[PDB]
RNA sequence: CCUUCUCAAACAUUCUGUUUGGUAGUGAGUGAUACUCUUUGGAGUUAACUUGAAAUUGCCUUAAA
């Protein structure tokens, strides 16, 4: 694996860059604070531009700090759950809160495909409602129908696009399946899209999030998974269009072109 | 006078959902279907208690 | 000294104990005995220095000494330049009279004239009224029993003169009796015209007693509440004090903010004095939180080391607000930034700000980023009756305060957009308010 | 005066050229109908232009469809002044990517990538950030 | 001839606009006597052995509608053009215009009554609508305004 | 601005009380063996008609 | 004025855990500099944001009559 010294140097340089020597936080609080890693590859999933999201395993996902630190911001972090019409009646908000309050996570609202096509049909209302939530969870069955119901605007960003979550046990709906899959997604996964292009980017979150050493460990874990997944290329750690910091250099991929 | 069975049941839910915090009960959407004032709720709770433990 | 060293009635002593103030202030210690003796007294005591209770207690003592029925006479009359001061004085009088059995009421400009007339007919032994409506009630209301005026006190005579009620004051003095009337008055200062007014009113030889960037934001009327909410949300973990022009509006805003799951503290005259002091102490010692207070409440109240001073509503005393920053900067370890909300039609206040010549800065915010809680607020108002009533009361109080603002050249009801204000308060349909437009 | 060319906007999704021709063909005869479309994607922009052989047919269509409600869309139709002939309107369809730039040898692009990496290191050094490799 | 206030009616909405308005109104038919009675009996049976949101319905009472107007609560008002006591409805259009509440004149009082389970409804108005139809309600309001106020801007003129 | 304030009553923001009274009356009638519940009517009619 | 591609397997059968596959969208506008690419003309990727479903031209027959 790549030495941790390079990642430590990159994160230290990012920390130095974040501080430099007109009231609300228009773009400044997000430009010099966002952490993302750019991964190059030979036409990632060039066969088709599927909207599939890859849930990279993370020991300490940013979701918990994001919720903790989202209090002191105009935008409030929220979780959206989308389930099929048949199983929505069985699912109860009180039960979800009771079985999830112990872990500390909460579900703001639960939606069904019927609601999206009737109450959120309006483009303006749809945009207003979708933008409220940062994390979207959708039943595996209804993800195929979601793009038609929710449009394509929500898929323009990683946060807005739905995330597949399993809710069936032995082919029958099980409450515990969703109850623990949501926990796994929240505190043990990191979604990321697979664009139909050479460049791939993963949003690691704000700089004030998980400690730099934990950030370095997360970067190494993500890099290992990406290497094991696709024949990736040169990788750089980048702030918002700030100077790129190379981290990995792959050469055998070029010969396979 | 006496309280109806439905009223007694509703007061029991108010009691073993909030207890004696009438301020919290005033905002109890699920149990306080009718947005009654704190004074009326406290009076009804006291009347129910007088006939029970 | 202490209140226990005076010939105060048992109910008055119990009320004073309920207030929580047991040590007499310098102004109180110097004015209470002469006032009880009946001697006319005038002074330049600063506003909020406890003079209100200082001259209210002798009035209650006189009422308890006479022990006349409510139908007999009108008792005491109090004149104050502003509606907010009238409300504060009425609240203080009610707190003091809780134990007492006498009657009290108000006559406020822009309020229900029929209700005030009915209350006056029923008989009020402690009336607090602005001169503008007091003259109308004296002149065009039969059955008034002002013939039995026993005492008369004027608060903030300088402000009354500045507003332009000097002719109204002269007419009131001419109409009111002077046989058994004991005349007093208090104000922050006193000019030659104020001295002449005192000489006209005070019958005997009266006793004389003596004792930073101007940050502002130009925001739309509809979006002012959302901008304030966003500022509070993103400024959490600090200490912020918000100044408003109505106690009802302060209460409604505090309740709404509490319901939106963010701790907030309220500080208004309508709140109980003991509760008021407890909340003030808690805010001072917390080191973190947001305080929503009225202009009159914080006019003379102590200002702890707060990071922000927000003037959400137009100031009740423009000169005092303009001059506050100079002393506020020196009185705080960390110079607290001053924030003011100005409507596009309220840009006239910039002329006065320039006349002050104090440093100023124009803050800016992006319209794209905003709390965007209008739909939730509308749903909550349409679903909750108590919240709807509180919001309506706050909107009514804000409109009444705006209509009564002395600076008519800068603030005008006609220029205001009622629809935008109602939307900011969460009402798609602006509730009707009896404003003499 | 007004010309036979007509400008129509607020077209509901799926209201393509064929449907416009079929619907407007009742009013006399239409010379030509064109609908704006995007290049990358073949979906229409919800606005197009149609020409009528006679001005009377154009004015009748404008009056009939001046504020016609069509499944959530209130169609607005305007008659352009004298002249103002319709311009070109390509019948754009969905565009599918085709790969052509793989002719360079792998060996040459290896050295090119090495040089680009060195230049990137030099540039990020020039930007005030100290880093190696 | 007739004065300007008379002949203001009979300038109803076009076929498409009226059809769309009636289609929208048909989704909020107030429960008839039988429907309400069966719902109440079911509720009683449930209570016998052991939280619904605000119901949505079209407000149609002449006195009720007039009360709704002048308070800006009403959003759309439908006015019958065949009211035998014309004085009962002569003032409605002008009052709505003064209050700014969108209004329209439809053909036949029996048509209004049919959508409210009544023999004849003088007026039919909407106060609150579901979020799903809010966009549809706004679109219908805009279409009605365009087709009535601008198309028939002279309805209040030329006797 | 509207014409008259007329502060809104609680009943507008509260479920109907007349409906509750009617429901209680129907409950009393059912308890007194006066009104057959619709389910009981359906059960009786299913046996009947054959 | 019609409604929207509401799941399929291998292992484990602790009754839900691991792995894989299935998701081709209203448009317009504003906009933070990196990836390759073929050498040229730009082809695909990359932060963020506004929107009334907004918009002036990129070279089968009984919802029969």
């Amino acid at each position: 694996a790549i030495p941790r010294e390079r990642v430590i140097k990159a994160v230290n340089e990012l920390i130095k860059f974040t501080s430099k020597p007109l009231l609300e936080d228009d773009e400044e609080e997000l430009k010099k604070d966002l952490q993302l890693i750019v991964v190059n590859n030979k036409s990632f999933t060039g066969t088709s531009k599927s909207f599939k999201l890859k849930l990279l395993n993370v020991k300490h996902s940013f979701y918990k700090p994001w919720k903790e630190a989202s209090a002191t911001a105009v935008k409030d972090f929220k979780v959206l759950l989308i389930l099929k019409d048949s199983d929505i009646k069985k699912v109860s908000e009180d039960d979800l809160f009771d079985q999830l309050d112990s872990e500390g996570i909460k579900v703001d609202e639960i939606i069904c495909g019927k609601d999206l096509k009737t109450v959120y049909k309006a483009y303006e209302a749809r945009n207003a409602f979708i933008s409220q939530f940062s994390l979207i969870l959708a039943d595996d069955s209804i993800v195929t129908s979601l793009p038609k119901l929710m449009g394509g605007k929500a898929y323009n960003k990683v946060e807005t696009t739905p995330i597949s979550i399993r809710t069936h046990a032995n082919k029958e709906f099980s409450l515990t399946t969703l109850t623990n899959n949501i926990k796994k997604v929240y505190m043990n996964q990191l979604p990321v899209k697979l664009p139909r292009g050479t460049t791939l980017n993963v949003h690691l979150g704000n700089l004030e999030w998980l400690r730099p050493e934990e950030f370095v460990d997360n970067v190494e874990l993500i890099s290992e998974q990406l290497i094991k997944a696709y024949q990736i290329r040169s990788i750089f750690i980048k702030t918002n269009r700030s100077p790129v910091l190379p981290l990995y250099y792959n050469q055998d991929v070029l010969d396979e072109l | 006078r006496s309280q109806s069975e439905r009223e007694e049941e509703w007061l029991e839910k108010l009691y073993k959902k909030h207890g004696d915090d009438y301020k919290k009960m005033f905002f109890d959407k699920k149990l306080n279907i009718y947005q009654q004032s704190e004074g009326d709720l406290k009076r009804r709770l006291l009347r129910w208690k007088k006939r029970n433990g | 000294e202490k209140f226990e060293e005076l010939k105060l009635s048992q109910p008055t002593l119990k009320a004073i104990e309920k207030m929580g103030f047991t040590t007499m202030t310098s102004v109180q210690a110097r004015t209470i005995p002469p006032l009880l003796a009946g001697r006319d007294v005038l002074g330049a005591a600063k506003t909020g220095s406890g003079k209100t209770l200082a001259f209210l207690i002798p009035a209650i003592e006189l009422l308890h000494s006479l022990k006349f029925k409510p139908r007999n006479g009108t008792g005491i009359i109090v004149i104050t330049p502003t509606r907010e001061l009238a409300l504060q004085i009425f609240g203080v009088a009610r707190e003091l009279m809780e134990f007492h059995s006498q009657t009290f009421g108000i006559v406020i400009g822009g309020a229900n004239r029929r209700q005030e007339a009915e209350k006056l007919m029923k008989g009020v032994n402690m009336l607090i009224a602005t001169p503008g409506r007091l003259l109308d009630h004296l002149q065009n209301t039969k059955g008034f029993v002002f013939k039995n005026l026993k005492a008369l006190i004027i608060d903030e005579a300088d402000r009354i003169l500045e507003i332009g009620f000097e002719d109204e004051m002269r007419q009131i003095i001419k109409i009111l009796p002077n046989e058994d009337r004991q005349s007093m008055l208090f104000s922050a200062t006193q000019t030659t015209k104020v001295e002449d007014l005192a000489r006209i009113s005070l019958r005997p030889g009266p006793l004389f007693i003596n004792v930073l960037e101007q940050g502002y934001v130009v925001c739309d009327s509809d979006k002012r509440f959302l901008l304030l909410f966003s500022f509070l949300k993103r400024n959490q973990k600090k200490k912020i004090i918000v100044f408003l022009s109505s106690c009802n509006s302060v209460k409604y805003y505090a309740e709404l903010l509490n319901y939106i799951d963010l701790p907030v503290l309220e500080l208004h005259g309508k709140q109980k004095q003991q509760k008021r002091t407890n909340t003030f102490f808690e805010f001072c010692n917390a080191e973190r939180g947001i305080l929503i207070c009225t202009d009159v409440a914080a006019r003379g109240l102590d200002i702890p080391a707060v990071d922000w001073i927000i003037q959400f509503d137009p100031p009740d005393d423009p000169r005092d607000y303009i001059h506050r920053v100079g002393r506020t900067a020196r009185g705080t370890k960390g110079k607290g930034k001053s924030l003011m909300f100005l409507t596009p039609n309220e840009l006239g206040f910039l002329r006065y700000l320039k006349a002050s010549k104090v440093p100023l800065n124009e803050y800016e915010f992006p319209e794209n980023k905003i709390a965007n809680v209008q739909s939730q607020l509308e749903k909550l108002i349409k679903s909750n009756y108590y919240l709807h009533q509180t919001a309506k009361d706050g909107y009514r109080s804000y409109l009444q305060a705006y209509a009564s603002h002395s600076l008519k050249t800068v603030y005008q009801i006609d220029k205001l957009d009622l629809a935008k204000v109602a939307k900011s308060y969460g009402f798609p349909v602006p509730p009707k308010v009896n404003i003499t437009i | 005066e007004y010309s036979g060319i007509i400008y129509v906007s607020r077209l509901p999704h799926g209201f393509h050229e064929k449907e416009l021709s079929k619907y407007f063909a009742q009013f006399g005869d239409l010379k030509e109908v064109r609908l704006a479309r995007n290049k990358k994607t073949g979906n229409s922009r919800h606005y197009g232009f149609l020409e009528f052989v006679n001005k009377e047919d154009a004015m009748i269509a404008q009056e009939s469809m001046n504020n016609y409600l069509l499944m959530g869309h209130l169609l607005q139709v305007r008659v352009l002044p004298k002249g103002a002939k319709i311009e070109k309107l390509y019948k754009y369809k969905k565009r599918v990517l085709v790969e052509k730039g793989i002719t360079k040898p792998v060996k040459q692009l290896k050295d090119n990538m090495k040089q680009k990496h060195e230049e990137r290191i030099k540039k990020l050094a020039k930007s005030g950030i100290e880093f190696k490799w | 001839k007739v004065p300007p206030t008379i002949a203001q009616f009979q300038y109803t909405l076009d076929r498409n606009t009226a059809a769309e308005t009636f289609k929208l109104f048909n989704k909020y038919r107030p429960e008839t006597a039988a429907e309400k009675k069966e719902r109440l009996t079911k509720e009683a049976a449930a209570v016998a052995e052991g939280a619904s949101p605000k119901p949505y319905a079209v407000k149609y009472g002449l006195n009720h509608v007039v009360a709704l107007i002048e308070n800006k609560k009403a959003k759309l008002v439908l006015i019958a053009n065949d009211v035998d006591p014309i004085e009962l409805v002569v003032f409605l259009p002008a009052l709505c215009k003064k209050m700014g509440v969108p209004y329209a004149i439809v053909k036949g009082k029996a048509r209004l009554g049919t959508l409210v389970n009544q023999k004849t409804s003088a007026v039919a108005a909407l106060t609150e609508v579901r979020a799903e139809d809010e966009a549809a309600l706004a679109k219908l309001v805009s279409t009605i305004d365009a087709n009535f106020a601008d198309k028939y801007d002279e309805v209040k003129k030329h006797w | 601005m509207p014409l008259t304030a007329v502060p809104e009553p609680k009943r507008r923001f509260v479920p109907s009380k007349n409906e509750a009274k009617r429901v209680m009356k129907i409950v009393r009638a059912i308890r007194e063996g006066r009104i057959i519940p619709p389910k009981k009517l359906k059960e009786m009619k299913e046996k009947e008609k054959i």
